[PDB]
């Protein structure tokens, strides 16, 4: 079920770290501030990998087209993009990441 | 939205939207080709609106895809793969889209694509009604077809004939000049009027207030917008063309009163009752096709009770009414909106043109499409639509 | 008058109205056509400085209105309707213009119109003069046509013939070729160099100082305004081209002496003299279209004292100067001034070009232009003039 | 810089300087036509990254002066007036240049100017190789031809064969059409792949990493840079297409295996080996002539030991090799090009592109072609560069 | 002669009063601070209502092009407009607004 | 010849630009910057165009024909479109007295 991710410390505020799942599509789990998010890492307008963006605020900026997704909803924020971004709920405890096994 | 200068759209206070609206109207009904044009499985291409569309009939129903690859942009029409009866693969790198929702059901090239199933081609609703095929080019769930048509095009024994072709020159100079009380001045030569024995003024001398010349309808049972030219309600028909006094022009003579009632429909559709014979009735679209033609779209309707009545109807249409009056009648409305493209195509004329009395009726019109279209097809609507956060 | 990017202008400081005057100076006259070629009651169509016109004659005398409807800005000439002697009514709502003043004098399809005697089509003055069309295109009552002729060219004694059409370059490729002192070279193999026995240099070393180069006419008591070529006072002219020191091109070493008097004059036309025999004078036009095009108004005159002698030069022409001179001579001049298009099309060849000696001469006139022209032709002027507060 | 809109320049940020350079690199080698095309004393006119330019072969040597009289800019081809065997003399005011220099040495319309031996045309260095015409369209001294070619193409074995027309789509579509690992599926019904029994899948199912599908080089001694496009090391060819899981077309099942070897490199030119036969090499060039069109200068190569040997290779050339594969196979390359034109023509095709897994090979190209480009040509270079005084 | 438009407190600075008359074109009452002007209500340059333009000082701009007037003297202020319109004449008799029945 | 006369320092306002003509030779133009004298060729590179009729800012003079420019100490070209270098000559003050060398730099 929830996949222990990494460290909340691994992480510095305003990056994005990819996270690879065997049998699966990778994930982009992004730190805004102090607060964690995450979606599927692959833009949905192309094969770009979102990890390899630019984050502003809570939206992250596809390196390919410039599209953009909002990291909590996961809605379309700058075109190209049009299909919503998956989301799964992160939860942060005892210093630990934690990002939900399925979209949702 | 942004399609003609911002100095010249802030000067036309009265209509911006319907001078911004050079590609026409988007979220509207239009009719593009007949029914007959389209056999079972072969597609057919066409531009509406600026877009390259695809129209293909499956089991007897019509089915539209943009006519644009979502990979790299190339027209599947250049080489038609056609695979499975419900699909279309695109000759580059095999994308292949469903017609039923244009959904990107199996890439050929690769069968593992992540993109399958992820995508969708845009599709347009198509609705095809008495021998003309309509495309709802618009966004969302479309409303019904009556809203887009005149009065009675629509009625159970109302049978229609047409002719359907490119005309160069945007549409809304089609749309003004078809419904421009004076303009009966360039058909005063008409075969049709000496063939059909027309009563044909060549003017208008209104009468009344300006509000008494036109009968704007603002909502139908079934939602339509449109205006009346009421000029002959209270006008004087001019029948005697002077100059300094002197006649030097009469107007025809002719028994037959037609054209009683003249409107004008969003998205653009003329309907002249009665026309050209006073048992008949006259609609034509001037369709936007880019911004800079239109198919002139017309057709004749006569009510037909039975078989018998529709054979004769269409035996008369094909030796009378389609060359004495489509042809004969409408040959100088083709070359009067070609006229009018020079002054207009700087977007300058629609502020430097210098209208007299009878153009209230196109005033009225601007207005009604100013405020009832139900949206302005932007260059981006072909491209892309473009923001940005 | 904002024709060209404000950069290019801000950086040709000694003649920038001369190169933001794309579309020629505006209140000068202009040949555009000759008289034989306009007969009583048959307007003829024309452009002239981007707008267009028609000329009409009635009893024998020449007008010109603007060949655009006030109303929706149609072309009246896509169907002439002359009903009465001093009247055109548009085809479209038979709006009717007076083409003594233009005045909207009756509506055929309104006769009660409000338009009615208010409206004014615009109107340009018309001068025939040596058989040859002058049109003023310019505003307000015009200067006598003497101003912009070169001198002898209004002689009474003074038998001007010639021909026109039209050549793909702006006009003043054309007026600085024709004045350029060293593009004698691209005539160096003319036919009329050696059927007519002429005496041409390659080119000209010049002598003494830029002042003397030149004389720069601003003194006319007509008003004139122009340019004097003079580079061969002080000049040796070149008559073996040589490379390394090698001789490889020799000038035309004939008899007859011609082309030692040239002169530019404003709007743009050029004299000649004596040429292209020692007994006659050349004088020709480069007329502004539109920013791509001009007239090549080309005239040959000589001193005639009888209809014998107008004769025996009108057989001449037509067997001699015509086809060995205006088009054996000048048709190379042609795709000179097409050459220099690309170059200058983007407007960027006014800064780039490197110019050497001979071109002090283009230089003077550039700087005449510039100080002395009537106006610089505007877009605007074509659509409308604009402005605002 | 400065040929497309900043604000789509922007959104792709991953290869801006690509997108940019829609009228090709500067300071690189071209082919732009074949040696037996240009004879001596007879100059030839053509447009290179939007310039014009003339070239003449005088005692055998070619030289390359810009077709543009520095004087009023006309083009000296209109009338070409070779007077001297090493000059040439502007059919309009006579300035006459020196082809080895592009030196303003005479004016025979005034002998006493100034402006003699005081101005200069500008030249570009040519060199043959192979039958083939490079000129190197940069300023300075230029680097080896070897840089600007694929590797093998100048092997002392190779004997070059080609054909060279102008084709009308921007030179980046066509590098990318060629490069383009799932393009294959064009060519199932070319006659070559029958009439020369070759084994063709309809395309590629991906395997591995990212990394993986291409192999970047920069590490070349002769300093090349360019990409190998590797999808089918770790990727499963596709025989069966499939929609709906059924099968509705096959790939060629043929015995002779070619083009497993394929790699694009700066400043355009693709290498397909072996192809169109096991025993030969296709090198083809996409040059840009300007935005709107490229020459499209191809070249098969096979090794060659003697007279006789190049001489069977050049018959079964004519016979065959060019009308089955330069022109059976390839004109479909030709339309795909076209076809892609107005969706990139208004520079929105680069944002609004959906790109799927082999992609990934034109993704490597534009970032490499972007990193190690020698320079955008602008409309700058074409009509005269601009500075102003700071 | 006179008519009775309305009373002088009934229009505020910088607005437009439209006048219809009986058999005759409808006249355009423009109240600039505190004082009125008259001239006919169509533009000059069309069709247009000059009642339902935009009174900026004592410039009258037409709705329909952009074309504009100085109501003071009826002289065109802004293109497209070239007519001069036609200036009747105000009296304002015990805060009582009138307008002439022809023009001056 | 090899040092022409000019004028006297004091006849030159610091920014301005003289003609000087020679006999059988192309004109030169001395320019003051500040109280420092320079001179090139007067004739600009890119034409035909008279250099002490265009406008000194600072150290670069522009020419009035086509906007191009040149460092006046170095004779290098400072603005497009502008690309061969002015030949500079050498100039020196004497008792109050300008002077301006009769042949260019040479490298
Ligand atoms: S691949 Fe992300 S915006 Fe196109
Ligand atoms: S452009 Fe259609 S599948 Fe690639
Ligand atoms: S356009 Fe001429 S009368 Fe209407
Ligand atoms: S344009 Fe070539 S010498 Fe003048
Ligand atoms: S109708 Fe008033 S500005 Fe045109
Ligand atoms: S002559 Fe000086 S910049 Fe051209
Ligand atoms: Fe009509
Ligand atoms: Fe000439
Ligand atoms: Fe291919």
């Amino acid at each position: 079920i929830w996949l222990k991710v990494c460290a909340a410390s691994d992480m510095q505020p305003g990056t994005i770290r990819r996270v690879n799942r065997v049998g699966a599509a990778p994930l982009a789990v992004y730190r805004v501030g102090d607060q964690f998010y995450a979606t599927e890492d692959t833009c949905t307008h192309g094969i770009a990998s979102l990890s390899e963006g630019t984050l502003d605020g809570d939206v992250i900026e596809c390196p390919f087209h410039g599209g953009a997704f909002n990291v909590c909803t996961g809605m379309p924020a700058s075109s190209p993009c049009t299909v919503p971004l998956g989301v799964f709920e992160v939860e942060v405890k005892e210093g630990e990441v934690y990002v939900a096994g399925e979209k949702k | 939205m942004a399609n003609v200068d911002e100095a010249i759209l802030k000067r036309v206070k009265g209509w911006a939207p319907y001078v911004d609206a050079k590609l026409g109207f988007r979220n509207h009904w239009y009719p593009v080709m007949f029914s007959k044009e389209i056999n079972e499985g072969e597609p057919k291409t066409l531009k509406l609106l600026g877009e390259n569309l695809l129209v293909n009939r499956i089991d007897g129903k019509l089915y539209c895809l943009k006519d644009r690859c979502l990979h790299r942009g190339v027209q599947l029409s250049v080489k038609v793969e056609c695979k499975t009866k419900s699909t279309i693969t695109c000759w580059y790198h095999a994308w292949t889209y469903r017609w039923e929702d244009g959904v990107l059901c199996d890439i050929l090239t690769n069968p593992t694509s992540a993109q399958i199933g992820r995508q969708k081609l845009k599709t347009y609703p198509v609705q095809e009604a008495k021998g003309c095929v309509f495309i709802y080019l618009g966004d969302g769930d479309p409303p019904p077809l009556a809203r887009d048509t005149p009065p009675n095009f629509l009625d159970d024994d109302m049978e229609i004939l047409g002719k359907n072709q490119i005309i160069k020159s945007n549409w809304r100079l089609a749309v003004e000049n078809g419904f421009d009380p004076s303009h009966i001045y360039i058909h005063k030569d008409s075969i049709l009027v000496k063939d059909n024995d027309l009563a044909l003024p060549l003017g208008f001398a209104p009468g009344g207030d300006r509000k008494q010349q036109t009968r704007v309808v603002d909502d139908d049972v079934v939602g339509r917008k449109g205006v009346y030219d009421l000029i002959g309600e209270h006008g004087v028909p001019v029948f005697e063309g002077t100059i300094g006094g002197e006649v030097v022009r009469e107007g025809a003579y002719g028994e037959k009163i037609v054209a009683n009632d003249i409107s004008i429909w969003l998205p653009g559709v003329l309907k002249v009752n009665p026309f050209p014979n006073p048992d008949m009735m006259q609609f034509e679209w001037y369709v936007p096709i880019d911004e800079n033609t239109h198919y002139y779209f017309q057709t004749l309707g006569k009510p037909c009770a039975n078989d018998e009545e529709r054979k004769k109807y269409e035996q008369e249409f094909e030796s009378k009414w389609k060359p004495m009056a489509l042809e004969g009648f409408n040959n100088d409305d083709i070359w009067a909106r070609e006229a009018m493209v020079d002054f207009y195509a700087d977007d300058k004329g629609w502020v430097n043109e210098i209208l007299f009395e009878s153009d209230e009726a196109i005033v009225a019109w601007r207005k009604l499409a100013s405020e009832h279209n139900q949206g302005i097809q932007t260059q981006a609507h072909v491209s892309g639509l473009e923001h940005h956060h």
